[PDB]
C-alpha cells in the first residue's frame, strides 16, 4: 500500500521566493564555455564602490539648453557667511539621482553602514584656497554659520600638488539598520545635513581666470551593507 | 520548543526558517535586594 | 512570616512555611511564553483590491480626496486606524451620518495575557476568503517601504504593476487559502507594546512608533481592469506567532467593574 | 515512477493548534542585535509570584468620586462579634478582579496548588493589636463567629517591628488539578471562605488618631501550576 | 523540487476500522495519576468467566407480578419418565438472555470453545436425592426419555456436605469456530439440547417442606475465545 | 496494541500525540479466596 499522507493548507499555491526548483521539461544538454572573458560579479558590492559624479541644481542662471543641472561647484569670489553646497542624506532625495549607492538603493528597501564622499579639485596650478567640509547629526534647525558648522565635526583641507580629499560621514545611529527613503521624513531616515565653507579666500595671480571648480563624488564605505529587496520604480520607462 | 513533532527533520535549512544574529565581537530570580 | 513585604521583594512561601503539610508536585509546562503565544488567530477582515489602487494620505485630509480606504492591513498587535498607525483605537457605535468610517483594527486578546514591555517574533500570514467559489492573490511590501501603484497596457487591457515586482506574491487555488511564514524586517530591535517617543525630532504626536511593525497583506484578483464586477467582496486574515521572546514585565488591561 | 501515496480525510485544513510549521515565502535575513537589553521571560509564573493589591467594595459610606473601591481594611473601634473581611476563592471574584494569578489565569481553564495571600499592616508605632486569620473548607452554611472560625485553620498575628504576616491557604481538593471559574458554583470549583478576625483591640496612647489601616497581597506559592488556555474576555475594550 | 507522488483510488475517504491516528489539535497536556485504584481489565475473558445466573419460563402457574421468570428449578414429587429442565445450545435463545457469554457474544460474531453450566443445590440438609445431567449432539429428532439422554454423555450427582457439581459441555464441531446466533438454525450454529433428570426420588425426614430447588450458572471455560465484532442490538433503549 | 500499522515510526514525538502521567514519587486472576 501507499504511504498515507496529509496535504497541509497549502495546496497548489506558487509563491514567488519559494526557495526550491521545479521539474525541467527539456534536460541533458551542454553549452558554450565560459572562461575565456574576463570580469566576473560576485556581489554587485564590488560595484557599489566606484565613484560617481552627483547631480546638482544650478545657480540661478538657467541656461536654455536642456536639462541645466550641474556635477560641480562654482565658487564666488565675493564675501558671505553661508555655505557653498548644503544637502541632506536621505537617499531619494534629488541630489542622490545617479549616485551609484543611490541607484542600487533605490530599489532596496535598508542598508547599514558609512557613505563616503570625496570632492576633486579642478583649477589653475597657481591657485591656493583653504575649504572645509562639515557633517552634523539632526539639531532643531539646521546649521548655518559657522560656528554651527564648527563645533560639529568637519576637515579644513588644503590646495596642493594632490587634487582631493577622502572624506566620510561617520555612522551614528539609534538603529544598525537604517532605511533608503522617507515616508515621513522620521529621525530613522534622516541623518542632518552635510556642507562645505570656504574658510579663506582662494587666492591667484593676476591674468589667471577667476572663480574655480570643485566636482563631488558619492561612494560606498567599507561596512556598507544592503538587504531585503522591493519591487522597483518604472517610472523612467515614460 | 514550542509544539512541534519534528523530531525527524526539517526540511529548509534554518538560515532559510527563521533569521539569527549578528556577532558584537532550573530557573532564575527577577532582582535580589542587595 | 515574620518577614515584611516593605522591602519590595518576598519570595513564595510553601505549606511548610507555618503549618504542617509537604509541597505539592509541579503539574505542567503551559506556561513558557514562546508557546503560550503559538495559536492561529484573526485580526481583521479585508476588502479586495481590483484595479489601479491608491493609498490613504498623510494625518490631515480635507474633502475632495480620492484614496480608497479599507484595502490595506498594517499587521501589527498595535491599534491602527484606516491601515496606518495609530495610537488609540475606535469603536464606531453611532455610525449614522456622512463623511466615511475608518478601518479600524486591534489584536484583542493579545493583551489580556500581555504583561510585558517589550516583545519579539515571527509571524505567518493565513489568509481565507468569505465569499464562495472565489480565486484570490495576496501580495506584500516589508516594513519602512510603501506600495508600488501604476499600470501598464498590454494588448488593449489595463492591467496593474502589483501583478509582478520582486516582493513575493501568491496565488491560490480554487477556493483555497494561502499560508506562509514571515521573519524580521524591522530597522529598530525589539518591539515595543509601550513606547515614549515622537517620530521626528520636533513637532511631532508623542507615542507611535512608526517604523517597528511588521508590514501590510492586500487580497486582489487576477483579472484585467476593465472585466471588474459591480459586487464588492472581502476577505480575512490571521496571524499566528512564533519563536517569541519578552522583556521586562508590566500591568494588564483593567477589568471592568462596572 | 513516483512514490504510491494516500491522502487521509483530513485534506487542506489547518488546525489552529497544530504543530507543524509553514515554508517561508521570503527567507535569509538577519536581525538586529538582542544580548544588550536584559530582563528575559522564561515562564510567566517567574512573573506570577510578584504582590499584588486587591481590590473590595468600600464600607456603606459611598464617597461619590470615581469607583470607590478600596485596597485597605477600616478596623472599627467598636466590639462586635463578626468578621472584618470574608472572601470566597473563586477566581472571578469580584474580589479577584486584578490580582495577578487572577488575571493570569482569567485565561486559563485550569491550575493545580497553594495561593499565598499576605498582609501589609500601616499604622502609628505606638500602637499594637492582635490579628487572627483562619480559613475553612466548604461547610454547609458560612463559618461566622470566633468559634468556628476557632476551630478550623489559622494563625494570630502580632504588633511589633515588622510589618507583615506570610499567610498561605493549603491546597486540600477532591482532584488535582482545579478549575478557575465556577459555571455551577460546586465542590470543585471553591473551596471554602476566607477571613480575619480581630482577637484583642487596637491598643493605643492619645493624641495618635483612631482606626488603623492593614493592606491585602495575593500572589502564587511555590506548587501553583497553570494548564491549557482558553479564548479570552473582550469586556475590557468597550 | 519535490518527491514525484502518485495518489491511488483511495482518497480523501475514512475507514471505521481504519489503523492509523490522526494529527492533534491540541497536545502536550498532563493528566491525573492513575495507580491508586486496583482492578484492571487487560481482556474481558478475565470478565467473562464469572457465574452467571440464568432465567427460564415460569411453570403453568402465572403469578400477576412483574415478569415472571425464574431463576431456579421447582422439582416436582410425582413420577414421571420426562426431563426436568431441557434447553438448546443457542446463544440467542431466550434462555441465554442474561448470562454472561450470552451477553457479550450478543454483540460479537463468532466464537470458539466450552461453556461451562453448574448448578447450586438449596434445600434441607436432612434431604438427599441423585440427579443427572444428559448432553447430546444433534440428533434428528429430540431425545427424550432416559435410555436416549442415558446412550449419549452424562454425569450422576450426589447430595451430601457440598453443594454443587461443575459441568463442562465437550466442545464437538464440524468447523472449529462457531456462530452466535442463527439466521437459518443450521447444523453449524446449534450443538444439540440439554438436559437434566432425576434419577432416583428426592428422599426426606417428616415436617421438613416438599419440592426443594436448585439454581443454574453459566460460565465460560477455558478455551471460550471470542472474535470479530459486529454491530449491537439497540433494543434495550425502547 | 490496539490496531496500527505504525511499526516504522510515528510522526510527532509520543508527548504530543497522548498525554502522560504524573511524578508521585499469561494474565492475572481478578481477587482469591485466602
Amino acid at each position: 500500500g501507499p504511504i498515507p499522507t496529509a496535504p497541509r493548507e497549502n495546496s497548489l499555491m506558487f509563491l514567488s521566493t519559494l526557495p526550491d526548483d521545479t521539474v525541467p521539461a527539456y534536460g541533458n544538454v551542454r553549452t558554450p564555455p565560459v572562461n575565456y572573458l574576463p570580469g566576473e560579479i560576485t556581489d554587485l558590492l564590488q560595484l557599489a564602490r566606484i565613484p560617481t559624479l552627483m547631480a546638482f541644481e544650478r545657480v540661478p542662471e538657467p541656461v536654455p539648453a536642456s536639462d541645466t543641472y550641474v556635477p560641480y561647484v562654482a565658487v564666488p569670489t565675493q564675501f558671505d557667511d553661508r555655505p557653498l553646497i548644503s544637502f541632506p542624506i536621505t537617499l531619494s532625495d534629488p541630489v542622490y539621482q545617479n549616485t551609484l549607492v543611490g541607484a542600487i538603493s533605490s530599489n532596496f528597501a535598508n542598508y547599514r553602514g558609512c557613505i563616503q564622499i570625496t570632492l576633486t579639485f579642478c583649477g589653475p596650478m597657481m591657485a591656493r584656497g583653504k575649504f572645509l567640509l562639515s557633517y552634523s547629526p539632526p539639531n532643531g534647525t539646521q546649521p548655518q554659520t559657522l560656528s554651527e558648522a564648527m563645533q560639529c565635526t568637519y576637515s579644513i583641507w588644503d590646495i596642493g600638488l594632490n587634487s582631493s580629499w577622502t572624506f566620510v560621514v561617520p555612522y551614528i545611529s539609534p538603529s544598525d539598520y537604517r532605511e533608503t527613503r522617507a515616508i515621513t521624513n522620521s529621525v530613522y531616515s534622516a541623518d542632518g545635513w552635510f556642507s562645505l565653507h570656504k574658510l579663506t579666500k582662494i587666492t591667484l595671480p593676476p591674468d589667471c581666470p577667476q572663480s574655480p571648480c570643485i566636482l563631488f563624488f558619492a561612494s560606498a564605505g567599507e561596512d556598507y551593507t544592503l538587504r531585503l529587496p522591493v519591487d522597483c520604480n518604472p517610472s523612467y520607462v515614460f | 520548543r514550542g509544539n512541534n513533532g519534528n523530531m525527524t527533520f526539517n526540511y529548509y535549512a534554518n538560515t532559510y526558517q527563521n533569521s539569527v544574529d549578528f556577532s558584537t565581537s532550573i530557573l532564575n530570580p527577577l532582582g535580589y535586594l542587595k | 512570616s515574620t518577614d515584611n513585604a516593605e522591602t519590595g521583594v518576598i519570595e513564595a512561601g510553601n505549606t511548610d512555611t507555618d503549618f504542617s503539610g509537604e509541597l505539592a508536585a509541579p503539574g505542567s509546562n503551559h506556561t513558557n511564553v514562546k508557546f503560550l503565544f503559538d495559536r492561529s488567530r484573526l485580526l481583521n477582515v479585508i476588502k479586495v483590491l481590483e484595479k489601479d489602487a491608491v493609498f490613504p494620505r498623510p494625518f490631515p485630509t480635507q474633502e475632495g480626496a480620492q484614496q480608497d480606504d479599507g484595502y490595506f492591513c498594517l499587521l501589527t498587535p498595535r491599534p491602527t486606524v484606516a491601515s496606518r498607525p495609530a495610537t488609540r483605537f475606535g469603536l464606531y457605535a453611532n455610525p449614522s451620518g456622512s463623511g466615511v468610517l475608518a478601518n479600524t483594527s486591534l489584536d484583542f486578546n493579545f493583551y489580556s495575557l500581555a504583561c510585558f514591555t517589550y516583545f519579539r517574533s515571527d509571524l505567518e500570514v493565513t489568509v481565507v476568503s468569505l465569499e464562495p467559489d472565489l480565486e484570490f492573490a495576496v501580495g506584500w511590501f516589508p516594513s519602512g517601504s510603501e506600495y508600488q501603484a501604476s499600470s501598464f497596457v498590454y494588448d488593449q487591457l489595463h492591467v496593474p504593476f502589483h501583478f509582478t515586482g520582486r516582493t513575493p506574491r501568491a496565488f491560490a487555488s480554487k477556493g483555497g487559502k494561502v499560508s506562509f511564514v514571515l521573519p524580521w524586517n524591522s530597522v529598530s530591535s525589539v518591539l515595543p507594546v509601550r513606547w515614549g517617543g515622537a517620530s521626528k525630532l520636533s513637532s511631532a504626536t508623542r507615542g507611535l512608533p512608526a517604523h517597528a511593525d511588521w508590514g501590510t497583506i492586500y487580497a486582489f484578483v487576477p483579472r484585467p481592469n476593465e472585466k471588474k464586477s459591480t459586487a464588492v467582496k472581502h476577505v480575512a486574515v490571521y496571524i499566528r506567532y512564533k519563536n517569541a521572546r519578552a522583556w521586562c514585565p508590566s500591568m494588564l488591561p483593567f477589568r471592568s467593574y462596572k
